[PDB]
């Protein structure tokens, strides 16, 4: 098989710069190669044939180049609904190939999450289970931080956390964490925290409740 | 977006097979070669092979030899990609793509698992008497202890669209757990009201859960 090794795996860029990623074969591919643009949850879509024919409709920001072994991919003012993971394909020899992926992620201002915790709902307590769920939304860039307490002690398994990908409105992260517990494990406890620690503040962004009220 | 359509996700037993439909309307399906394409999460994309409907010319990836199996009916218009001895590395999802221009397929999911099929259990997230008076309010959904994949998950029947993240499902034994937020303004909750709408078409099952805000 023919390798394909894109480069960088990963970018970030902002609005109206200048992108170029890479993909290297491991012998000589003729210019067949294409290239792809997968968006989160979609299908792909073909952007490119034959080194550097635009396919119908694709915007002229984009171009490619290359020969032989080395193939490039331009886009030259960036836009918002560019991001997303790149592939190259080359159809040179059987089988056909595709590099690793190229993902590219947009530069925005800098955003705390909104953090909202909510208890178990009553319908969830009479099946025996009780699930408290933190919400960390809206926020840039996307490392981030959930620790849970339960009366002040830190808390780590029944724990499960889901990450969005990139927002295509306003280019924010956002996080879904989910504590599992019995009922009885519940009932015991009183005090119910979430603490998110991001990038835009040294200070925790502290959420709880109280189970003695509803 | 999509120009072809493919079959729906699918569920089978490990050791067994599926056959995954694709669908390519338009006068000179045999005109075209149908490619088909394998992507595992966290992988990339992978080539199994094509056929050119209506010629007897197929090739396949060496590595898929023996577990695709390309046919093509050319009064419907339609490719068929079968998968068989299926095995948790089968579990993917597989796009068509006419190899020309844009046109792929929206993606068919395949689960390879034995473990039984489970409808969701869906509880609302509504705020604590801790009540926040920002000008904005954020209300869940946490769609528990389901199998298979998916669950479309909607707000007042898809008439609130604004404000909404739904993350994706984990799976932790052999049942899936999601979630899903909305915000809206603050003056317009509970007045105007909201509610959930899950389906998951493997169990038949759909749930509709109103919001309401808490008690005591
Ligand atoms: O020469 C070509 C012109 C357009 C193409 C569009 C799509 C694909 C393609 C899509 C999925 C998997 C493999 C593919 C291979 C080719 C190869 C050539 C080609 C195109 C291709």
């Amino acid at each position: 098989d023919i390798e394909l090794t894109q480069s960088p795996s990963s970018m970030y860029a902002s609005l109206g710069e200048r992108v170029t990623i890479t993909c290297k074969a491991s012998q000589d591919i003729n210019s067949y190669l294409n290239w792809f643009q997968q968006k989160p949850g979609k299908s792909p879509k073909t952007l490119i044939y034959h080194t550097n024919r635009l396919v119908d409709g694709v915007p002229s920001r984009f171009s490619g180049s290359g020969s032989g072994q080395d193939y490039s991919l331009i886009i030259s003012s960036l836009e918002f609904e560019d991001m997303g993971i790149y592939y190259c394909l080359q159809y040179d020899e059987f089988p056909y190939t595709f590099g690793g992926g190229t993902k590219l992620e947009l530069k925005r201002a800098d955003a705390a999450p909104t953090v909202s915790i909510f208890p178990p709902s009553s319908e969830q307590l009479t099946s025996g289970g009780a699930s408290v769920v933190c919400f960390l939304n809206n926020f840039y860039p996307k490392d981030i931080n959930v620790k849970w307490k339960i009366d002040g002690s830190e808390r780590q398994n029944g724990v499960l956390n889901s990450w969005t990908d990139q927002d295509s409105k306003d280019s924010t992260y956002s996080m879904s964490s989910t504590l599992t517990l019995t009922k009885d494990e519940y009932e015991r406890h009183n005090s119910y925290t979430c603490e998110a620690t991001h990038k835009t503040s040294t200070s925790p962004i502290v959420k709880s409740f109280n189970r003695n009220e509803c | 977006e999509v120009k072809l359509h493919q079959s729906g996700a699918e569920l089978v037993n490990p050791g067994a097979s599926v056959k995954i439909s694709c669908k390519a309307p338009g006068y000179t399906f045999n005109n075209y070669w149908i490619e088909w394409v394998k992507q595992r999460p966290g992988h990339g994309l992978e080539w199994i092979g094509e056929i050119l409907p209506g010629s007897g010319r197929i090739n396949y990836n060496e590595k898929f030899k023996d577990k695709a199996t390309f046919t093509a009916d050319t009064s419907s218009n339609t490719a068929y990609m079968q998968l068989s001895s299926l095995t948790s590395d089968d579990s993917a999802v597989y796009y068509c793509a006419k190899k020309y221009g844009d046109y792929w397929g929206q993606g068919t999911t395949v689960t390879v698992s034995s473990a039984k099929t489970t409808p969701p259990s869906v509880y609302p997230l509504a705020p604590g008497s801790a009540a926040q008076t920002n000008s904005m309010v954020t209300l869940g959904c946490l769609v528990k202890g389901y199998f298979p994949e998916p669950v479309t998950v909607t707000w007042n029947s898809g008439s609130l669209s604004s404000g909404v993240h739904t993350f994706p499902a984990v799976l932790q034994s052999d049942l899936y757990t999601l979630s899903s937020s909305v915000t809206v303004p603050s003056s317009t909750w509970p007045s105007e009201t909201v509610t959930c709408n899950v389906a998951h078409p493997a169990s038949s099952t759909k749930v509709d859960k109103k919001i309401v805000p808490r008690d005591c």
